[PDB]
């Protein structure tokens, strides 16, 4: 079974293949795979059960295969399409002031958003 | 008009508003004023019922207005305490009860063989306190078809006239309701009934319904304003009414509320006289003529 | 009624309007006859003017008059002196509510506060009393337990519950019985269900056989010879 | 005077219930969106707790509690006390974290040494993951958790719609993540700090369902508080009712009494 | 900073336009002011 | 009996209800109807009374139920009135304690001397809507040793006999009780007192201690209950309250207690009927009998 989630939405509940973004690069899932964690950095996720694809701009989180192949994945929020131009103008613009600006944290992930959000 | 127990110069005044309306070409004021003795007070109701009694006879209409039997029930034991005739509840002669009784049976709606004629009559009762279990209260209560429940606290709050609609009733009611305004009524009845109910949830976050229930309330309660010492006519009473059945008045804000009848009114003189002319001529409304008033109302509620 | 009852031997029934006017009227009369009015104003002579009354009311050898009275409390105060001195002498009350009018009942009798203090096994029967109480029961079980379930739902009907529900939901709509004086009123044809079909009718909803019928083919209908019409209107 | 001092208790009582019933009323309200909140974010803690039973890992001693500032909403504050008190019977003295006034409060005053961290509380709305997300940082930083071997968290664990009990659960360090017997059925990593990720995402994911779970209780039991109000607030409605109606009959007798008495005269 | 703050800043830079809805917004606001505590003795009760 | 303010039906039904039961060859019945006049009424129980004194002198023990006496003061109270008497507090004249005074005192237990005379007396006061604070029932509550307050909720809530036990003494009850319903009642009253105080604060006492005694209070409730005009012999009721005094009405679930109580004695009577022949007789359990009798019990409750 496949268990993508949010806090307050439940977006799945094994689905056939599925891609993240992880901080191990790109790892992509199908069917049985060894049982891993994995850290998900702020991605853009597929998940695809039979051949129907779905495609989803992800916060990071942690995913966790389970020996009784449950993909347990667990991030904050997430759709693609709803993150999806004057967004990216504003977030541009909201980078480069906390850019000059804890706050440089805070910089680093605008500017790691921004180029994840370039990439769509 | 009975004036009771009032002082001389509020009656002038009464009489003085009375003729700068113009209504003494219909109006008698049979004066029984504080200054004047208790006698004449307590026979003050039953003579006026008699100069009553002459248009009813002569098959005529006529409505007298007996304000306050309150004051008569007073010089009433005023009298009877002074007689030495047996006191009774509340310091009050036992037979006060028979005499209001007597008093109130004198108003009627005559049948065609006698002329059909009728004093229409309304009593006129003063509670102390809302104390409505006041013995003469009770007993009036009792005698009268109807009461009419004014609420302090309604008044207090602004809404004038202040008429609690819980606890005003009328059991001859809509047998005596023009036809027109009794379609465009049942609706109203219902709408201030939920908003009486759906009054204490006024009091975070709300039901939808009950919000919706709230806007058309308030938006009711607004329209039922009336500046007192204006009147205003039943053929301009319907048009208003059928926008607040059709609660086409609960996107309109509350102190928008009474530019809205001037206007909607206005509107209706200059656009729409003829549904005007109808609901005056017809005084039942077709299904038609209820079409058209849906349309100029949202026409001008566009506006 | 005494002239029918005593010397006509036949049944009579007798309505008084506001008993709290003979009490009213009563009262004055004591003070007019300047006697010392007692407690809350009413007569020294309260007791035995309603005891003249409702002790000539009662069933003869002959016959029997039987009195529909109507009692107006006042302010609703039962521990005034004129309605208890009245209550003493009821044997019944019909306490019609216009708020069960207002549930589309016709009649108007609220079916919780209907009493009679001649309810008693023996009296009814046994039988009819076992069925009373099991109507009494359900009804009473029901309205209490509308309570909750209006607020937490439907789904907390339990097969138990829900029993208890379609069967009282039906009973209830079972009660609306137009009738004959009102069959213009209503515009309903009148109903005069008579007392050996009122216990055939509750001895099956209790039993379940005409739970299967639909709650509004019991509604505004008869007895159990009168729902076996509705049931198949409701189909036709 | 008796029957006006009477009046006015009497409609002071008849405010009261009107009050109650209308709280109660908006309670219900508030409960549906607690309610479905609490299930969505349960899924994902068990998608959480999914990992840590297949590795099968079970871990000074932190304390962390949960309760509105709001009160008025049954026992919750002092069956959590009590609970509370009993686990500072396991370790005598422990920092204590309170996230919320009420059980702040009472819990002050049992052990006022142990108060190290106190949060002014999540307010109105329902618990977000952000401020979980800033406790649980603040947690890590500040009280520096993980040192503490033992880690406990209470809550109340909104057991039916009806009730609420106080419910904890243990928080896994990282080095129980590490030693966990089925760690080795999960592996890909040891150049990332996977425990050390792992501990605090789980810090803040364990943390947030904690809080969903009772403010849920806390909604659900200021319902049943309000409920229990007005049927209290009913009975004396009907108490000083009867009172009322005696001392109205009592008056008109007095009064009465005293126009005779001049009369007899 | 803390891995699911991390993760945190980042959910808000995904709330940062139109595209998107209020709930979202109000899971984006903080109230709270952590009452930092010691001995009893309380230090500020900065926002958080 | 004598009924006193009564409908001259209900007194036709309640001496038909005895001619039922057969119990009239051993009764006398006084009438005072409602009908009958209010001086009749008021010197009716002092009439009763003297035919209860001449059996009283004639040393045979005797009853008199007096039904209502609240009815006679309300007779009184006429009688006083039209006699221009001033009115008494609550409107009750003045001597309306000496005259309930003089009527109770005639009832006595007279000594051996004097012929071991008895004539007991039950007065039934019929209080408007309970609370006893109210002048008519103070003051007979003065003259008389012991009430027997009735409870309206227990009775609409299914308890008859509705026998209030908060509001319900006896002041001189125990010289009387026989040494059996001594020993089996074992502070019932005590216990009971703890299920009223322990059901008191239970909406907390979730202490298994209350609990215990909740189970065994509702349970010892259920006892309690007796169906009306079935009454139970004294020596079956011995062993009833040594069950639940003795806490063996655990052993039964609430539901099927009706079932226990009817088929315990039934066991009784068949296993062994010398017991309650014994305790007849004896009218005290001895440490055998009492053994004999926990035993016979443990025996039908674990059946």
């Amino acid at each position: 079974k496949l268990q993508f989630a949010l806090p307050h939405e439940t977006l799945y509940s094994e689905v056939t293949q599925v891609n993240l973004p992880a901080k191990s690069g790109r790892i992509g899932v199908l069917a049985n795979h060894v049982p891993t964690v994995e850290q998900l950095l702020p991605g853009v996720v597929e998940v695809m059960e039979g051949s129907n694809s779905k495609k989803f701009f992800i916060s990071g989180g942690f995913a966790t295969v389970q020996p009784d192949s449950q993909l347990c994945v667990t991030a904050i929020e997430a759709p693609l399409e709803s993150f999806s131009e004057n967004i990216k103008n504003l977030l541009a613009e909201a980078k480069k002031n906390v850019s000059s600006s804890r706050e440089a944290a805070e910089a680093a992930i605008q500017v790691e958003v921004l180029e994840n959000l370039q990439s769509v | 008009y009975v004036a009771v127990g009032q002082k001389r110069s509020t009656v002038a005044q009464l009489v003085q508003t009375l003729e700068q309306h113009d209504a003494m070409k219909y109006s008698i004021i049979v004066a029984a004023t504080a200054s004047e003795a208790a006698p004449l007070q307590y026979l003050a109701p039953f003579t006026a019922a008699s100069i009553g009694e002459w248009f009813r006879d002569n098959g005529k209409h006529a409505l007298i207005v007996y304000d306050d039997l309150s004051k008569q029930a007073v010089a009433y034991r005023q009298l009877s305490l002074l007689l030495r005739r047996p006191p009774g509840r509340e310091a009050y002669p036992g037979d006060v009860f028979y005499l209001h009784s007597r008093l109130l049976e004198r108003a009627a709606k005559l049948s065609e063989k006698e002329g059909s004629g009728s004093l229409t009559a309304l009593p006129v009762i003063e509670t102390q306190g809302g104390d409505v279990s006041a013995y003469i209260p009770t007993n009036v209560i009792s005698i009268t078809d109807g009461q009419i429940f004014l609420e302090a606290e309604l008044f207090y709050k602004g809404i004038r006239p202040a008429i609690n609609v819980g606890l005003s009733v009328s059991r001859v009611g809509s047998a005596a309701q023009v036809k027109a305004l009794k379609q465009v009524a049942g609706s109203l009845k219902l709408f201030l009934a939920q908003y009486r109910e759906v009054a204490a949830f006024a009091q975070s976050d709300l039901d939808a319904s009950t919000k919706q229930t709230l806007v058309r309330g308030e938006r009711l309660t607004q329209l039922l304003k009336q500046n007192q010492y204006s009147p205003l006519a039943t053929e301009e009473q319907v048009p208003l009414i059928y926008a607040g059945v059709n609660g086409h008045l609960d996107g309109i804000e509350l102190s928008r509320i009474g530019e809205f009848e001037s206007s909607f009114l206005s509107y209706l003189k200059s656009n729409h006289n003829e549904l005007l002319t109808e609901i005056r001529e017809k005084g039942e409304l077709s299904k038609e003529l209820l079409a058209s008033l849906k349309s100029a109302t949202e026409s001008f509620v566009a506006t | 009624a005494e002239y029918f009852r005593d010397e006509e031997g036949q049944d009579v029934l007798l309505f008084i309007d506001n008993i709290f006017r003979f009490t009213q009227a009563g009262s004055e009369v004591s003070a007019l006859l300047g006697r010392i009015p007692s407690a809350v104003g009413y007569q020294p002579t309260l007791a035995t003017d309603m005891g003249l009354l409702q002790e000539r009311i009662t069933t003869t050898k002959k016959g029997s008059v039987t009195s529909v009275q109507a009692v107006y409390v006042p302010a609703d105060d039962l521990t005034d002196p004129a309605p208890a001195t009245t209550f003493a002498h009821l044997d019944a009350t019909t306490v019609l509510s216009r708020g069960i009018s207002e549930l589309g009942i016709y009649p108007a009798v609220d079916p919780l506060d209907s009493k009679s203090r001649l309810l008693d096994a023996a009296v009814v029967g046994q039988e009819h009393y076992d069925v009373a109480s099991k109507v009494q029961e359900t009804l009473q079980t029901y309205k209490s337990l509308q309570d909750i379930i209006a607020i937490l739902g439907m789904d907390e009907l339990s097969e138990q519950d829900k029993l208890t529900v379609e069967r009282a939901r039906k009973i209830q709509r079972f009660l609306s019985q137009p009738f004959a004086v009102a069959e213009v009123f209503t515009g309903i044809p009148g109903k005069l269900v008579r007392l050996k079909d009122t216990v055939a009718s509750f001895k099956a909803v209790l039993e379940g056989k005409y739970d299967n019928i639909p709650e509004h083919a019991f509604y505004m209908v008869g007895g159990i010879e009168d729902v076996v019409a509705k049931a198949e209107k409701l189909a036709a | 005077a008796t029957l006006k001092e009477v009046e006015m208790r009497l409609k002071s009582i008849k405010n009261i219930e009107k009050i109650t019933k209308t709280m109660k009323i908006v309670a219900s309200t508030r409960l549906s969106k607690a309610e479905k909140a609490k299930i969505s974010a349960k899924k994902m803690d068990e998608a959480e707790q999914l990992f840590y039973k297949n590795a099968e890992t079970k871990n000074k001693e932190l304390i962390v509690a949960i309760t509105s500032d709001k009160g008025l909403c049954g026992s919750i504050h002092s069956q959590l006390a009590k609970a509370v008190r009993r686990h500072l019977n396991d370790q005598p003295n422990a920092d204590i974290v309170t996230i919320g006034d009420k059980i702040k409060m009472q819990l002050l005053r049992t052990h006022p040494n142990n108060i190290k961290l106190s949060i002014n509380g999540i307010g109105k709305d329902a618990p977000t993951f952000q401020e979980s997300a800033l406790i649980a940082d603040k947690l890590l930083s500040v009280m520096k958790a993980g040192t503490y071997p033992k880690i406990s968290i209470f809550y109340n664990d909104p057991v039916s719609s009806l009730s609420f009990e106080p419910s904890e659960k243990p928080i896994f360090n990282a080095k129980t993540i590490e030693q966990s017997p089925s760690f080795g059925k999960f592996e890909i990593d040891t150049d990332a700090n996977v425990p050390r990720d792992l501990f605090e995402y789980t810090l803040a994911n364990q943390m947030l369902t904690a809080m969903a779970q009772g403010y849920a209780a806390e909604i659900s039991a200021r319902r049943n508080a309000m409920d229990n109000a007005s049927k209290n607030a009913g009975d004396m409605i009907n108490r000083y009712s009867i009172l009322y109606n005696r001392t109205r009959q009592a008056v008109i007798t007095n009064e009465l009494v005293d126009i005779i008495t001049g009369a007899s005269s | 900073i803390s891995y699911a703050a991390y993760l945190n800043v980042a959910a808000q830079a995904i709330r940062s336009t139109e595209l998107q809805t209020a709930s979202v917004l109000n899971r984006s606001q903080t109230d709270a002011f952590y009452t930092q505590y010691k001995n009893a003795s309380e230090p500020t009760p900065i926002t958080k």
